[PDB]
């Protein structure tokens, strides 16, 4: 075929212009809050998609989650178009647990990838957003 | 030479199509876009200034007064250029002065239909 | 007809070009006064942005699950055109651009009113849910100021006569803007951020009620913002005008007749960007220090306030004619 | 007609799912219903890190009123410099919780340019945040002070306050903002007492637990009484303006002692703080690892002593059994009096005056339960 | 002229044949307005200089008033 | 054999424009005073387009008659504004 190319093209531009989610529940929102502020305004930009979710692609469960929430996330999912993205940020989204709180979003949405910590500092959900940005590149291999 | 400027006869064959397209049209919504493309084939026709004048004022105003209120109120059922100016503001003054009081009743008398005021 | 399909070809490739790049340019800007910067990974030098931003949603998904999808689509369509052909009236020297139509001036004001026809339209789509009600208010509040700029308008034409955008420029001559009209040019700035969608008046218009396409009415969006400030350009501000009485005295030194070295279609065209860029940076900076109105203390600052205002501005521009003539 | 205000990102993330009956051309009918989000469970050591995560931002003034109620439920509780190291904090905390609440509110009231400010001078706080813990404690705090704390407090204390005057300067000085928050704001005073509100969203009018009753340390350091004209969101905003200035005026006079001093709790029992001298003094290792496996019990009796703190009343109410661990613990909070005030304030406004709202009354998912 | 004829035709035969809508007739008068204009428009060139184009303008401001009048009329009512 | 050509950028477009639901409660207004602003849009537009032609059509007249036109809808957005205002 030789010119692969193009199908990276779009890769290269789709990682460094995506659109991600506030999806902003607690602590992990604000600590998002404080990622999309002064340190991710080169390449994130994105936000605005509760008017959608139509418009965004990228998925960030920030925050905790309630037992009685879990019809809300699974609707944004599917409200959102096909080139979906999953990050699951904290560690009441991850796995905290409770009786009114639910014990994981992976039983509500596919995550593909989960960023750790209780709350993940700025350069913990970059680092996070940078791994999806290389997933979404074609080279999802196991380190 | 320019057979498409002589064939230009083409906005009868436009309108009568319009026009019967504002009565066939099912909802008012089509009907008042279909009454914005015939003022706008009118316009088109006044190229064979009031092209423009009636773009401004009859699908400028008036079209979207007519778009307005069907979306609110629910009801529903199935050397110089042309001038003008010369003889309205010289000779037709005294009828200058009426159309400003056909105009003085044109925002007063909505004002006494829809106000219910305390 | 080579010489005119190249003419309008490189013309319209700049203004879409300009009309794209803004989205960076105000990005840029905000992040200055904001202390952080803008975008950087991108391209090169960080200016591949909004190319970027149009080829994500060019891939994208359908919005298939309608109420007459094809009016739907026919909205961002629709206030594209009027954008464009809102360009071909918008000249800056003897004729730059082709659209030097025997009534110029007229041509600005019957899209003017288009680009409210088409904005209910937009949220019309869905039933009254999602606010149609409140779609509605923001075509309410553009129709308002729709009658500002016309009387700004007629203010213009009132001081200089003659319908053509040529002839509006050359009269201004002799003192660059529309001097005796310092308030009415900010009245005029004022409405020219109302009429259009920036943040003070862009905020009750797309921020209320939960509140492919994407890559149109966010063209003709920052085309509304381009096309409304190059054309207070021409009404005030007064384009092509650079340095006076200085200008002959530098032209006429070394160029003899007027060679193929056409630099007089350059220097005017470099002093009408900074015109306009000033007015696009001064839409900018009203994004960053500006807070909200309400729908209705909007009515209430133009129809009670602006309206009477400006009746009597044009009701003493005869009268102050008369005497002097 | 009715609308449910934002299913999430209503304001800055909320969450919240306001069922507001927006009659004809805006009125609103209030309805809000939502109230979402172990420690009786957990042992009384172990429910303190759990107990910050109501209020994020004002996380360590959250752990200060628990750390005060376990306190008085103890019976002992005299720290010198542990006690200096909570008036500091308390009101660099207290920076930190207004900040997020006047730009939540600048975010939707178009100024997005004092909403970054206010993130901006966060991140120099992020190393009195980091350095220190990695943090209020019951026994006193989780660790020492470093060396590098009380030495560089001037290229903050200096650089902010001439930053806080252009976040002001960009507000209070206006038409738009002005016009709007003088207007809303139904603080009917009397009706605002029945309805239980507290700190900055009670004393907007002219109405303290902060002060006259004041809570370790605090009492001995200058507070000014904040004014505040009318009852409504442009004095409520004012007030956490003053409040800012209140919290770096405070810094500067008790800018005291700090290195070398009381450590955090002095005998065996009640977090030990030998660290270096842990393996010498071994007689106390039975009663450093028992704090940790089953915990020390406390007396029966029902205790509640609330504290002001940034948000407002932050109240909790510690009632042990007998036993190592609390039988019940209530948390009686400002945003949990934030919904219960939303109806008959909000009620004869607008649609986007009822964002503006959230702003003054200050909201949190998590605090709320 | 044939133009303008035929619009005002088609526009008093749809009139007609409202189907009770009440909307369709004040689309159907405001477009006999229109036809009125043109074929006095077409006259107006065909005698040379302004005296007919006058009266066009006039017919465009009392059409424009019987408009907002009609349209508040609809407001009067619909309670 | 035509000139400027504007349905050359009309034609890229015409190209261009070929190439359960949950969440939240829906199903299920009248504003009032606020038909009567679009309703009023129109002659006020009018006024003001129709001063359009005397406009460009001076020196040539004697503004007292152009002038007279003004004050009668002077009377008029104060007949309207003090007896019933924007309604808030
Ligand atoms: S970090 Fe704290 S939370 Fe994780 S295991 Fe250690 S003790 Fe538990
Ligand atoms: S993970 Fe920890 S940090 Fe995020 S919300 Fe849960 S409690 Fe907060
Ligand atoms: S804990 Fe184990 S070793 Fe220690 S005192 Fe008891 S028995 Fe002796």
């Amino acid at each position: 075929y030789t010119l692969t190319t193009l199908d990276a093209v779009a890769n290269w531009a789709r990682q460094g212009s995506f659109w991600p989610v506030t999806f902003g529940l607690a602590c992990c929102a604000v600590e998002m809050m404080h990622v999309s502020a002064p340190r991710y305004d080169q390449d994130r930009l994105g936000i605005i998609f509760r008017a959608s979710p139509r418009q965004s692609d990228i998925m960030i469960v920030a925050g905790t989650l309630t037992n009685k929430m879990a019809p809300v996330l699974r609707c944004v999912y599917d409200q959102m178009p096909e080139p979906r993205w999953v990050i699951s940020m904290g560690s009441c989204a991850n796995g905290h647990f409770s009786y009114s709180v639910v014990r994981g979003c992976d039983r509500i949405v596919p995550v593909d990838v989960y960023v750790p910590g209780c709350p993940p500092t700025s350069e913990a959900l970059m680092y996070g957003v940078f791994q999806l940005q290389r997933k979404m590149r074609n080279t999802k291999i196991t380190r | 030479x320019x057979x498409x400027x002589x064939x230009x006869x083409i906005t009868i064959f436009l309108a009568i199509l319009c026009t019967i397209f504002i009565i066939s049209a099912k909802n008012p919504m089509v009907s008042i876009l279909y009454m914005i493309a015939l003022f706008v084939i009118a316009a088109m026709y006044l190229y064979l200034i009031f092209s423009l004048l009636y773009i401004m004022i009859y699908i400028g105003a008036i079209a979207v007064l007519f778009l307005f209120i069907i979306t609110l109120l629910d009801i529903n059922s199935t050397t110089l250029l042309t001038t003008i100016g010369n003889v309205l503001l010289t000779n037709n003054a005294f009828i200058l002065l009426v159309l400003a009081i056909v105009l003085l009743l044109g925002i007063i008398g909505p004002i006494s239909i829809t106000m219910k005021h305390k | 007809m080579i010489i005119n399909i190249v003419e309008i070809l490189i013309f319209l490739v700049c203004v879409l070009f300009s009309v794209a790049y803004l989205t960076v340019a105000e990005r840029k800007t905000l992040a200055y006064m904001q202390r952080r910067l803008g975008p950087n990974f991108v391209g090169y030098y960080g200016l591949l942005q909004a190319f970027a931003d149009a080829v994500k949603l060019l891939l994208k998904e359908i919005v298939l699950p309608e109420s007459n999808y094809i009016i739907l689509v026919i909205s961002p369509l629709i206030t594209l055109i009027t954008a464009l052909i809102g360009w071909v009236v918008i000249p800056l020297g003897p004729g730059i651009t082709l659209g030097e139509l025997n009534l110029g001036i007229l041509f600005s004001l019957a899209i003017g009113s288009l680009g409210v026809f088409g904005s209910l339209l937009s949220g019309w789509s869905s039933n009254s849910k999602y606010s149609l009600l409140g779609s509605i208010r923001s075509t309410a509040q553009l129709i308002s100021y729709e009658l500002i700029l016309t009387s700004i308008f007629i203010i213009i034409i009132m001081f200089v006569s003659s319908l053509n955008i040529t002839t509006i420029i050359e009269t201004q001559r002799v003192v660059w803007y529309c001097i005796p009209l310092l308030p009415l040019l900010l009245i005029f700035f004022i409405a020219s951020v109302a009429e259009t969608a920036r943040p003070p008046f862009d905020l009750t218009e797309s921020e209320s009620e939960l509140v492919s396409p994407f890559v149109f009415f966010f063209l003709a969006e920052y085309s509304n913002i381009i096309l409304i400030s190059a054309f207070n350009g021409y009404l005030l501000l007064g384009g092509y005008l650079s340095f006076n009485y200085s200008y002959l005295f530098n032209i006429l030194f070394n160029d003899y007749s007027y060679v193929s070295f056409l630099f007089e279609g350059l220097i005017n065209s470099s002093a009408y960007a900074i015109k306009l860029v000033f007015l696009m940076f001064s839409f900018i900076w009203v994004r960053a220090a500006f807070p909200r109105f309400t729908y209705d203390n909007l009515i209430n600052f133009c129809w009670i306030i602006l309206l009477p205002l400006l009746f009597g501005i044009f009701l003493i521009i005869p009268s102050t004619l008369y005497i002097f003539d | 007609f009715t609308i449910n205000f934002g299913p999430q990102h209503p304001a800055a993330h909320g969450v919240l799912r306001l069922i507001l009956e927006l009659s004809g051309e805006e009125i609103i009918r209030s309805d809000p219903h939502v109230g979402l989000l172990l420690i009786e469970y957990k042992t009384y050591m172990q429910a303190l890190p759990y107990f910050d995560r109501l209020d994020y931002v004002s996380m360590m003034t959250n752990e200060q009123v628990f750390s005060l109620a376990v306190e008085k439920l103890l019976n002992v509780e005299v720290p010198l410099r542990g006690k200096y190291i909570r008036t500091m904090f308390g009101e660099i905390t207290r920076v930190l919780n207004h900040l997020m609440s006047v730009c939540s509110h600048a975010m939707d009231v178009g100024a997005l340019t004092p909403f970054l400010w206010g993130f901006e001078e966060r991140e120099k706080l992020m190393e009195f945040y980091e350095r220190v813990s990695g943090y209020v404690r019951p026994g006193g705090v989780s660790q020492d002070l470093p060396a590098g704390l009380l030495d560089d407090i001037y290229m903050w204390a200096t650089q902010f306050g001439d930053r806080l005057d252009e976040i002001e300067e960009l507000l209070t000085d206006n038409r738009i903002w002005k016009l709007r928050t003088v207007n809303i704001g139904t603080v009917t005073a009397q009706d605002a007492l029945n309805l239980g509100l507290s700190g900055p969203m009670l004393r907007g009018s002219g109405i303290d637990i902060r002060k006259n009753a004041p809570y370790d340390a605090y009492d001995k350091v200058d507070f000014d009484v904040p004014v505040g004209m009318n009852g409504d969101c442009y004095d409520r905003y004012l007030i956490r303006m003053a409040e800012f200035r209140q919290s770096l005026r405070i810094i500067e006079q008790c800018c005291n002692d700090m290195p070398a001093g009381a450590v955090k709790v002095e005998d065996f029992k009640i977090n030990s703080p030998p660290r270096n001298l842990m393996k010498e003094d071994m007689e106390a290792l039975i009663h450093h690892f028992l704090l940790y496996t089953k915990g020390y019990s406390v007396p029966p009796g029902e205790t509640y002593t609330a504290i002001e703190a940034p948000k407002g009343e932050m109240g909790v109410y510690v009632v042990s059994d007998g036993s190592e661990r609390p039988y019940k613990c209530k948390i009686r909070a400002p945003g949990f009096a934030h919904l219960g005030a939303f109806d008959h304030i909000a009620r004869g406004h607008f649609l986007p005056d009822a964002v503006a709202i959230i702003g003054t009354m200050d909201l949190v998912f998590g605090e709320v339960d | 002229m044939f133009i303008g004829t035929i619009i005002l035709v088609l526009s008093f035969l749809g009139f007609v044949f409202n189907r009770r809508n009440i909307i369709l007739a004040f689309i159907c008068l405001e477009t006999m307005l229109l036809g009125i204009n043109l074929i006095l428009l077409r006259n107006s060139v065909l005698f040379d200089d302004i005296s007919g184009s006058l009266f066009a303008i006039v017919i465009i401001i009392l059409a424009g008033v019987e408009s907002a009048i009609g349209l508040s009329l609809l407001v009067s009512y619909y309670r | 054999m035509n000139t400027f050509i504007i349905f050359i950028i009309l034609i890229p477009i015409v190209g261009f424009a070929l190439l359960f639901e949950c969440g939240l409660t829906s199903f299920n207004a009248f504003n009032a005073a606020f038909i009567l602003v679009a309703i009023l849009f129109l002659p006020f537009d009018l006024e003001i387009s129709t001063l359009l032609p005397y406009v460009m059509s001076i020196y040539l007249v004697s503004n007292y008659g152009f002038t007279i036109v003004l004050l009668f809808l002077l009377i008029l957005i104060i007949g309207f504004v003090y007896e019933i205002n924007t309604n808030a």
